[PDB]
RNA sequence: CGUGAGUGAUGAAGGUCUUCGGAUCGUAAAACUCUGUUAUUAGGGAGAACAUAUGUGCACAUCUUGACGUACCUAAUCAGAAAGCCACGGCUAACUACGUGCCAGCAGCCGCGGUAAUACGUAGGUGGCAAGCGUUAUCCGGAAUUAUUGGGCGUAAAGCGCGCGUAGGCGGUUUUUUAAGUCUGAUGUGAAAGCCCACGGCUCAACCGUGGAGGGUCAUUGGAAACUGGA
């Protein structure tokens, strides 16, 4: 019903008074199977009680991906942070592979078509805050025939 | 042309489609050196560099000696999304994947010599031949009947299209139109289709 | 008055905002059928006809929805004075293949977009007041 | 064409890491068959195309050539060898044992050297790619980076302390003008180591006709004034 892309479980090894304190902080991406990207992190104990405790406290910062005929409307970046992303149009009948940065954004947004791309750095924490920068700043067909305020077959 | 092991095809590409079994004896998780860990997700442009890999151990021809393959692929009019799987499999690998000759390409490759080559007339020892609507890839007068030409004459039954194949003859010369989505589906078209362009 | 449709471009989106049924946009002797060239689909609505005296003042007459939803996402400015966006044969846009009207005007006055091609010309459609 | 496996004995005689646990450099492999595509002599044979008694209005007759003369190739089917160098903890697809131990190496980014540097040097190797490989100076991926799409008018990349003055860069004036103007008009031409809509073959290379098509034309007002700075 959702597809809950859980990455890892971040661990860190407290030097606090106590011996050590085990905080598992698991990373599991709130996609709505749509085309939604979504990203929330837990610090709970438990792994499965702290993976939907971001789910139920971070659900909202999901963003609507509409698609044109099988392709990506626009190609758009991410300059949010260090780690960068970039929407790259296939054809609708097609694939992906492995190879690269996160895989739980293009993978939600069931269509074959878009290759997730992601150079920036290995930390999964300012990588994925630049993928919902371009996703929020795609283009699509109306919402750009809105800024001229004319005809859709007007600006193209 | 790779001088190399042909397994590790379906290790670096994510598009092999040259065997049946090959993971079951193998370990088929992530890479090599960090074969033990998660795998990743191919980038925009490291995908369809992926598949041109990947397509590197499956076609003969390499970067530079598959000029025509990805001319025939870009500028030729037409799907140009679905033109690397269109025009492209105008080599003589086809003949030997359609008539039962080799099941795989660098053996189909190989296989202009030692199986049927003669194509109703002038031959061709090149990984692909001009078969079009008249010309009929069979065998010559003293190698009519080869070991590797009539290896799997009854163990291949099943034949592909646009492609003829019969006992002592294994001549092509069926429909010379040929499908653009008759071939496996793992890598992307309108990817192939600009960054080639650049 | 500097720019031609200065306020006009400040008014209606403005007026889209914060949802003005009625529009205030200083009529002038070209800004009539340039504040009303959407009035063939539904972008701008529509209005009777300008009524005023020597260039004082038009209204848009803009229409919402139940829960006040406006159909243009904000407009911006594209074809104003100085540059020309003359669209000859060289080629013409499209994106849902017909559906509203735009900025096409050449021996016809007011034309839309749809025979656009068949006529080949991109020209600014303008028109007096009263 | 590119240099041998149709076949194929843990394919070893014992080593590659070996706490030997198995696999294997190893469906490497024997020793042949196989695979033809190496010789053995060979005789070989387009820019530029019409002629020379005296019988012939930009048409042409007895009689006018060689500085040569072994592509793709299924064929004789002798046996003529794709190795390589690089990163290997990596960044960035990549390693095991020894030897080193701020001695030396490594050494773009990283750094690894004062002890357990598989980062070092030898051996077994591995990722890459292609008859080879590391190097030096020369455009652009890198990224907009005098911002032009690609700069502020404050910390960033930004307060002329200069308070008094026209650099013509530029700052409502109603109406109003004789036509600065947006889209029509001579079109024949419309050619082009030009992206020619096709057009020719040299397997891996240089084998070139299409001026109307053909855009890369060479109808865009003479023109419809209530209007950048100046009323």
């Amino acid at each position: 019903e959702f597809e809950e892309r859980v990455v890892t479980i971040n661990r860190v090894a407290k030097v606090v008074k106590g011996g050590r304190r085990f905080r598992f902080t698991a990373l599991v991406v709130v996609g709505d199977k749509n085309g939604r990207v979504g990203f929330g992190t837990g610090k709970a104990q438990e792994v499965p009680e702290a993976i939907k405790k971001a789910v139920e406290a971070a659900k909202k910062d999901l963003v609507v991906v509409p698609r044109v005929e099988g392709t990506t409307p626009h190609t758009i970046t991410g300059r949010y942070g260090s780690g960068s992303v970039f929407m790259k149009p296939a054809a609708p009948g097609t694939g992906v592979i492995a190879g690269g940065p996160v895989r739980a954004v293009l993978e939600l947004a069931g269509i074959t078509d878009i290759l997730s791309k992601s150079l920036g750095s290995n930390t999964p924490i300012n990588m994925v805050r630049a993928t919902i920068d371009g996703l929020q700043n795609l283009k699509n067909a109306e919402d750009v025939a809105k800024l001229r305020g004319k005809t859709v077959e007007e600006l193209y | 042309r790779f001088r190399g092991s042909n397994w590790k095809k379906s290790r670096r590409l994510g598009i092999s489609l040259s065997g049946t079994g090959k993971e079951l004896e193998k370990r088929p998780y992530a890479p090599g050196q960090h074969g033990p860990n998660q795998r990743k997700k191919l980038s925009e442009y490291g995908l369809q560099l992926r598949e041109k890999q990947k397509l590197r151990y499956l076609y003969g021809m390499t970067e530079r000696q598959f000029r025509n393959t990805f001319d025939i692929a870009g500028k030729k009019f037409g799907v140009h999304g679905e033109n690397f799987m269109i025009l492209l499999a105008s080599r003589l690998d086809a003949v030997v994947y359609s008539l039962g000759l080799a099941r795989t390409r660098r053996q189909a490759r190989q296989l202009v010599n030692h199986g049927h080559i003669l194509v109703d007339g002038k031959r061709v020892d090149i990984p692909s031949y001009s078969v079009k609507p008249g010309q009929t890839i069979s065998v010559r007068e003293k190698s009519q009947k080869l070991n590797i030409i009539v290896e799997s004459v009854e163990i291949n039954n099943f034949v592909p299209e646009y492609l003829n194949f019969d006992a002592d003859s294994l001549t092509g010369t069926f429909v010379r139109l040929p499908e653009r989505s008759e071939l496996p589906a793992e890598i992307n078209e309108q990817l192939i289709v600009e960054y080639y362009s650049r | 008055m500097t720019d031609p449709i200065a306020d006009m471009l400040t008014r209606v989106r403005n007026a889209n905002m914060v949802r003005h049924e009625k529009l205030e946009l200083p009529a002038s002797n070209i800004k009539k059928e340039i504040a009303e060239i959407l009035k063939s689909e539904g972008f701008i609505k529509n209005v009777e006809y300008v009524e005023d005296d020597k260039q004082g003042v038009l209204r848009l007459f803009l229409k919402y929805g139940q829960n006040d939803e406006r159909v243009i996402t904000g407009l911006k400015r594209i074809s104003k004075p100085g540059l020309r966006v003359y669209a000859k044969a060289s080629e013409m846009p499209k994106v849902l293949n017909g559906l509203g009207i735009a900025l096409v005007s050449t021996s016809e006055g007011v034309i839309t977009d749809k025979e656009a091609r068949k006529r080949n010309v991109g020209g600014e459609i303008i028109a007096y007041v009263w």
